[PDB]
């Protein structure tokens, strides 16, 4: 049972919220933790998707909330009344289950009771096997998947999967005079919906890369909304989609973002964190030894002066006062959110929501070169004897062309080129010390699209020094573009270390002149 | 289905790629497949990593699950196009289009595919369509590329101007239009657009290079030298930058400090004919005549259909006690040169110095038919005239 939400919806008495995930995203209840006694004060059922973060105000009656449910759509809590405009309410008790969940109501899910549910799919036809609903969690994994194709009853559409939103705060404690609803989805589409006209005002897709936590703590007081790109940049893309300021100044991707309405405390992956202001200036960075998973900062007494709860990526927590170090100990394997746990009107109680299942509360001008006398003497010699240099260099070039053509013709004669219409390329690699070496011939057809059918490899060695099992073998059909490793086991027989060359000839089966060849100097034996 | 929902979306956003990947092997097992998001994370996430094979496989599975979805076919054709197969990408984009006839992405991708397939009529028409559905910058860039590859800049200037007309903050569009202005006679609007680019990005290497080139062309080598100092450390080893810097230092009579930069650029690119031509020219000006021939012959072997190369090879040659080779090189040049009278004047000088005075008049008349700014080619024009 992994969880997503953690939020302190205070001022009731100490009412803390926790959104757990059930079988298929269900909140059986969005449980209230009651962190110093671990009981349920007010249960919050009827939510089909994992919510992450609530929302409060000063004029609210403290029981309703705002559950941004990662799943189908959003369900704003209004005392067990999710009422959004046209596509966001989507039957908060699972609509894609209970059209077909009625056959799995005799007991819990186990493969014993599933094989008696043969009539239960067809003794009650609430839908004609609609593709949106017939296969959600609990059914037979094999036998009813052949009836999906022949039925194919059509579906509907809705808003895409969300993570975070942005809403209004001024006319909030009536839940109907709201104007702007800018929510962040997974496809980085912060759709701006308005209930005054049932319209879509804008959509924020300028990152077009998914945010982790979209709004730095659900809003900023200066409305400099902080979207976090999954590339290594954090944006200052303002509220109601104004013009972007973008600070790319991060060494890697940002992990976790909260704010205390003065600073932007982001994570990193280059083993640090960065505290940016609303404009983009780095106020203060903090060095940590490992990567960060999730941070936060507590309430402000002065302008943001309390402790930071910063977990790590090797189960460690690390607490700080920005300049002075407090803790390194190993509680959470992973974590979702770190918020208040304050009860009895004390200063500060800290909560910690791990991913094993527990709810932990534990307190502890240029570089232009320079030329010496040698250069001016050499240039003077060149200026006084340029003709002889030109003539002798041309003579040397003629002789070099002659000798290169000579050696090229001699190689063509002996066919010693491992690269040579008739396209091929072969080179032999030797591996291993000891009396037994692994000799792998990497052979390759280098042509646009033409295979080579009849080829064969023949080895030439000294039969008194090396014992090759198969010194001659056919090669597979060489497909243009693939390196075929064809390996053999050479074995040194000389009791004394003797290194002798081994030739390899690749040749057709109807011809006697090798198509190409290769050489390998076998290393020393290191025998026994 | 997908009970976790964001669990296997938490390690991925932070790019953990361990818990998020290992969790898949567990989440999938519990749900016995049919989640549709675990597979999706493997796909687009796989494509974000270097791998574009498992991405193609999982997009194939997503298309199999929803046979009548255009986005899945688009993604499969895109995974094809990320590999080398463009014909199959076209044939999958077609099916993706016969399910949705109102999106610009299919038409833009068909354009960029037909571009790689050298089918320019279909690519051009498809990209015109992609504009008419929804105008995007990349479609404009691909259309300009089509009109440059196929034909002339006369067709690309209109497209790039219309492109920069709206959304004028894209550095690529501004810089490419400025480059295409350089490619033609206009040097003023080229400077305008390159400065427009440099306002946004001051350290733009691709724009600083062309701005410094234009500056060098109209004298004032120190301004171009400062422009190059702006970007010298960003690209410390780039043959074009050092070639332009060597030409800067050759402008203001720093011949040794120009040979240095030009030889450094030649070492980092031994197959670049411009640096070889520049080395030959500077070694001609330095009166070395042994190296000049070598570098000019190299630049000839790299771009043989030029007229000035053979002129300079003949020019040096004349000083290397080989006049017959200079004769045949000048013949090659005059045959291969059309709009540069310097070759004709230099061949007339060679002829008149050979004691002929007969064909020197022929080369003088060829030059005067060809024709005008050089201070020292003016005097030799009139001195070989009056003395003939």
């Amino acid at each position: 049972a992994c969880l997503a939400l953690a939020d302190f919806h205070g001022d009731g008495e100490y009412k803390l919220a926790m959104g757990d995930l059930g079988p298929d995203g269900r909140q059986p209840r969005l449980k209230v933790l009651k962190g110093h006694t671990l009981v349920s004060q007010k249960p919050l059922p009827d939510l089909p998707a994992a919510a992450v973060t609530f929302l409060m105000a000063s004029h609210e009656p403290r029981t309703p909330a705002l559950a941004i449910a990662s799943g189908p759509c959003v369900y704003v809590y209004k005392n067990l009344k999710p009422y959004f405009k046209f596509s966001l309410p989507s039957l908060p008790t699972n609509p894609l289950e209970q059209d077909l969940w009625n056959q799995a109501k005799e007991d819990q899910i186990d493969p014993l009771t599933l094989k008696e549910m043969l009539e239960g799919i067809r003794e009650k036809a609430e839908v004609p096997l609609s593709v949106q609903s017939l296969r959600f969690l609990p059914l037979e994994l094999s036998e009813m998947e052949a009836f999906v194709n022949q039925h194919k009853s059509k579906s509907i559409r809705r808003q895409t999967v969300i993570t975070t939103m942005t809403t209004l705060k001024k006319n909030l404690a009536d839940e109907d005079a709201v104007s702007c609803l800018v929510l962040g989805t997974e496809n980085k589409e912060l759709l701006v919906l308005d209930p005054e006209a049932f319209t879509i005002l804008a959509k924020m897709s300028l990152p077009s890369v998914p945010a982790f936590l979209e709004a730095s703590g659900q809003f900023d007081v200066e409305f400099r909304l902080a979207a976090a790109c999954r590339n290594g940049s954090i944006y200052i893309l303002r509220r109601d989609s104004k013009r972007p300021k973008y600070c790319i100044e991060l060494g890697a991707q940002p992990v976790g973002l909260v704010g205390v309405h003065k600073v932007l405390v982001v994570g990193s992956n280059q083993d640090s964190l960065h505290g940016f202001t609303y404009k983009g200036k780095r106020l203060w960075t903090v060095q940590m030894p490992a990567a960060i998973l999730a941070m936060n900062l507590l309430e402000q007494h002065s302008r943001g002066l309390q402790a930071v709860m910063a977990a790590l990526a090797n189960e460690e927590v690390r607490i700080y006062h920005d300049k002075v170090l407090l803790n390194v100990i190993r509680t959470p394997e992973a974590v979702t959110s770190l918020c208040f746990g304050r009860y009895g009107r004390e200063d500060n109680t800290l909560i910690m929501t791990t991913l094993g299942g527990g709810l932990i509360i534990k307190i502890l001008k240029l570089n232009v070169p320079r030329k010496t006398r040698l250069y001016v003497d050499q240039t003077l010699r060149e200026r006084e004897a340029g003709t002889a240099m030109h003539r002798t260099f041309q003579a040397d070039l003629y002789l070099l062309r002659l000798r290169a053509a000579r050696a090229y013709v001699q190689a063509l004669e002996s066919s010693l080129s491992p690269v040579s219409r008739e396209p091929l390329k072969l080179h032999a690699v030797v591996q291993g010390l000891g009396p037994t070496f692994k000799l792998t011939l990497h052979l390759q057809n280098t042509s646009t699209a033409r295979p080579i059918l009849g080829l064969v490899v023949c080895f030439l060695y000294n039969e008194v020094l090396y014992a090759l099992p198969r010194a001659f073998f056919k090669v597979p059909l060489l497909v243009p573009g693939l390196n075929y490793p064809l390996e053999t086991f050479v074995k040194s027989l000389s009791d004394k270390g003797i290194s002798d060359i081994i030739k390899v000839l690749v040749l057709r089966e109807g011809q006697s002149t090798p198509l190409l060849s290769a050489h390998i100097n076998m290393p020393m034996s290191e025998g026994l | 289905l997908e009970k976790q929902n964001w669990l296997i979306h938490l390690y991925y956003i932070q790019k953990d790629y361990e818990a998020c990947k290992a969790v898949i092997k567990e989440q999938l097992q519990e749900t016995h497949g049919l989640c549709e998001y675990a597979i999706y994370v493997q796909a687009l996430i796989f494509r974000l990593e270097g791998n574009i094979q498992e991405s193609l496989r999982l997009f194939q599975m997503c298309a199999f699950l929803s046979p009548q979805c255009a986005d899945n076919l688009k993604q499969v054709a895109r995974s094809l196009f990320l590999l080398g197969k463009h014909k199959a990408a076209i044939e999958v984009y077609n099916e993706a289009a016969k399910l949705n006839q109102k999106d610009w992405e299919i038409c833009h991708n068909l354009g960029v595919c037909y571009i790689y397939l050298k089918q320019f009529d279909k690519a051009q028409d498809q990209l015109h369509n992609a504009l008419h559905l929804n105008r995007h910058d990349l479609t404009y860039i691909m259309l300009g590329k089509i009109f440059l590859l196929k034909g002339d800049l006369d067709k690309a200037i209109e497209i790039y101007k219309k492109a920069v007309e709206f959304s004028p903050e894209n550095t690529e569009l501004l810089t490419t239009l400025g480059l295409l202005y350089l490619q033609l006679g206009i040097y003023q609007k080229a400077f305008e657009h390159l400065g427009n680019t440099l306002t946004y990005d001051p350290t733009n290497y691709k724009a600083i290079l062309a701005a410094g080139s234009m500056m060098q062309t109209h004298g004032d080598f120190d301004v171009a030298l400062t422009k190059y100092k702006v970007v010298a450390c960003a690209v410390i080893e780039s043959p074009p930058l050092w070639n332009n810097i060597g030409m800067c230092f050759f402008g203001k009579k720093k011949y040794v400090a120009a040979i240095s930069c030009l030889k450094r650029a030649n070492y980092l690119a031994p197959l670049d004919w411009k640096i070889l031509y520049n080395l030959g020219l500077v070694h001609l000006t330095m009166q070395q005549y042994a190296s000049a021939f070598h570098f000019l012959s190299a630049a000839i072997n790299f771009q043989p259909k030029m007229g000035e190369l053979y002129m300079l090879l003949a020019v040096a040659l004349t000083n290397l006690e080989d006049s017959e080779n200079a004769k045949r090189a000048y013949e090659e040049a005059v045959r291969l040169d059309k709009c540069n009278p310097l070759v004709n004047l230099n061949y007339a000088v060679l002829l008149y110095n050979q004691g002929e005075k007969r064909d020197a008049l022929a080369q003088y008349q060829e030059m005067e038919k060809k024709v005008s700014s050089s201070l020292e080619f003016d005097p030799e024009m009139v001195e070989v005239a009056q003395k003939l």
